[PDB]
């Protein structure tokens, strides 16, 4: 099947430059065209240029005339893109993707696109996050569900890991996007189950900053 | 560069409807536009390309239409999968340009939220903070206002909501607001309100707890 894998997500310092990959499987890598698009929060995306692997041709929008440029290794079937000089505004997910095959009418769309790299550029610090048990008030629970929480509170940057019981527990689940104030990020997500299911049975959320090579384990227990 | 204006930021269809999906370019690309599906989480799709031909494996429930300047995707016999971002894309000169997107929502019953409230954990407070949560999960439809009373009377500062995207499996939607005081601050009050008023119901849906309870 035809696939375009990206590397993983980088966390930059301003000034810094960051290379990131695209390795093309499985067709004829010197028979499309690889884009590059830039996706910031809030915005739409922006194409930011194009290379043909074997022949070496490349464009680029002019808007990132001095920002990004491409290379194409045709002996491991990968792509690459390089951004030089970072700066808040670079902070985005960048996608690989393959230009369709066109004839005489130039139809110049993406038929396959990669998942997407995440690129962070900050001064700030990485701070590893709290992890809070939201448990029920120490009231009543009339209901036949129970529904807990997990406040994860003032880590940078972005992303963090939430699950509930390694994974186990997937029905119920909202976790919520994270909201900064400040430079620091805070995550909440609840679980609801059955009143029969807790607290007799354990319920823990697992949480994991990579930015930070942290990860947290907190039961929910009761209150009294 | 040439824009591409997607006016409508959110459609809602039901099950079985037909929807129609708007993208306007700042010039004349003749017939040289793509349509996109991106679900959410997921990689997107081509859709259209040349402004109303299907891609191949395309449902022929899709169809696109214009040239010029104002270019429209049609989604007949909505289906639930369709929950996704729909996009266009120009590719009449470089540099190639996107419009922003549009999210397509399905229409469901009215669904009142089920709310809950949660005390700081003692954890938080002893490092001296105090947040208070308040989740409003499974309703429908998605406009909803949260209120917090400290004492009985309103508390504006200090709150910070986050809703989720339209749940793929009911359809519904969920919001969490967080009020975070100082331990100082929380230590010196005792009932801690949380009022969500949604158009099921006049009536807002209030919960509460006292810092006396247990």
């Amino acid at each position: 099947q035809v696939q375009l894998q990206q590397s993983g997500a980088e966390l930059m310092k301003p000034g810094a430059s960051v290379k990131i990959s695209c390795k093309a499987t499985g067709y004829t890598f010197s028979g499309h065209w690889i884009e590059w698009v830039k996706q910031r929060p809030g915005h739409g995306l922006e194409w930011i240029g194009e290379i043909l692997p074997g022949s070496g041709n490349i464009h680029y929008n002019e808007k990132f005339k001095g920002k990004a440029t491409f290379a194409a290794d045709t002996s491991s079937n990968t792509a690459y893109m390089q951004l030089s000089s970072l700066t808040s505004e670079d902070s985005a997910v960048y996608y690989c993707a393959r230009l369709g095959t066109t004839a005489v009418e130039r139809d110049w769309y993406f038929d396959v696109w990669g998942a997407g790299t995440t690129v962070t550029v900050s001064l700030a610090d990485p701070s590893a996050p709290s992890v809070y048990p939201l448990a029920p008030v120490c009231g009543d629970t009339t209901g036949s569900s129970v529904t807990l929480g997990c406040l994860v509170k003032g880590y940078f940057p972005e992303p963090v890991t939430l699950t509930w019981n390694s994974g186990s527990l997937s029905s119920g689940v909202h976790t919520f996007p994270a909201v900064l104030q400040s430079d620091l990020y805070t995550l909440s997500s609840s679980v609801t189950v059955t009143s029969s299911t807790w607290p007799s049975q354990s319920i823990t959320c697992n949480v994991a900053h990579p930015a930070s090579s942290t990860k947290v384990d907190k039961k929910i227990e009761p209150r009294g | 560069d040439i824009v591409m204006t997607q006016s409508q930021k959110f459609m809602s269809a039901s099950v079985g409807d037909r929807v129609s999906v708007t993208c306007k370019a700042s010039q004349n690309v003749g017939t040289h536009l793509a349509w996109y599906q991106q679900k959410p989480g997921q990689s997107p799709k081509a859709l259209i390309y040349s402004a109303s031909y299907r891609y191949s494996g395309v449902p022929d429930r899709f169809t696109g239409s214009g040239s010029g300047t104002d270019f429209t995707l049609t989604i007949s016999n909505v289906q639930s999968g369709d929950l996704a971002d729909y996009f266009c894309q120009q590719y009449n000169n470089f540099p190639l340009t996107f419009g922003a997107g549009t999210k397509l929502e399905i229409k469901r019953a009215d669904a009142a939220p089920t709310v809950s409230i949660f005390p700081p954990s003692s954890e938080q407070l002893t490092s001296g903070g105090a947040s208070v949560v308040c989740f409003l999960n499974n309703f429908y439809p998605k406009d909803i206002n949260v209120k917090w009373k400290i004492d009985g009377s309103e508390r504006q500062n200090g709150v910070l909501n986050s809703w989720t995207d339209q749940d793929s499996k009911d359809s519904t939607y969920s919001m969490s607001s967080t009020l975070t005081l100082t331990r100082d601050e929380y230590e010196r009050h005792n009932s801690y309100t949380c009022e969500a008023t949604h158009k099921t119901s006049t009536s807002p849906i209030v919960k509460s707890f006292n810092r006396n309870e247990c």
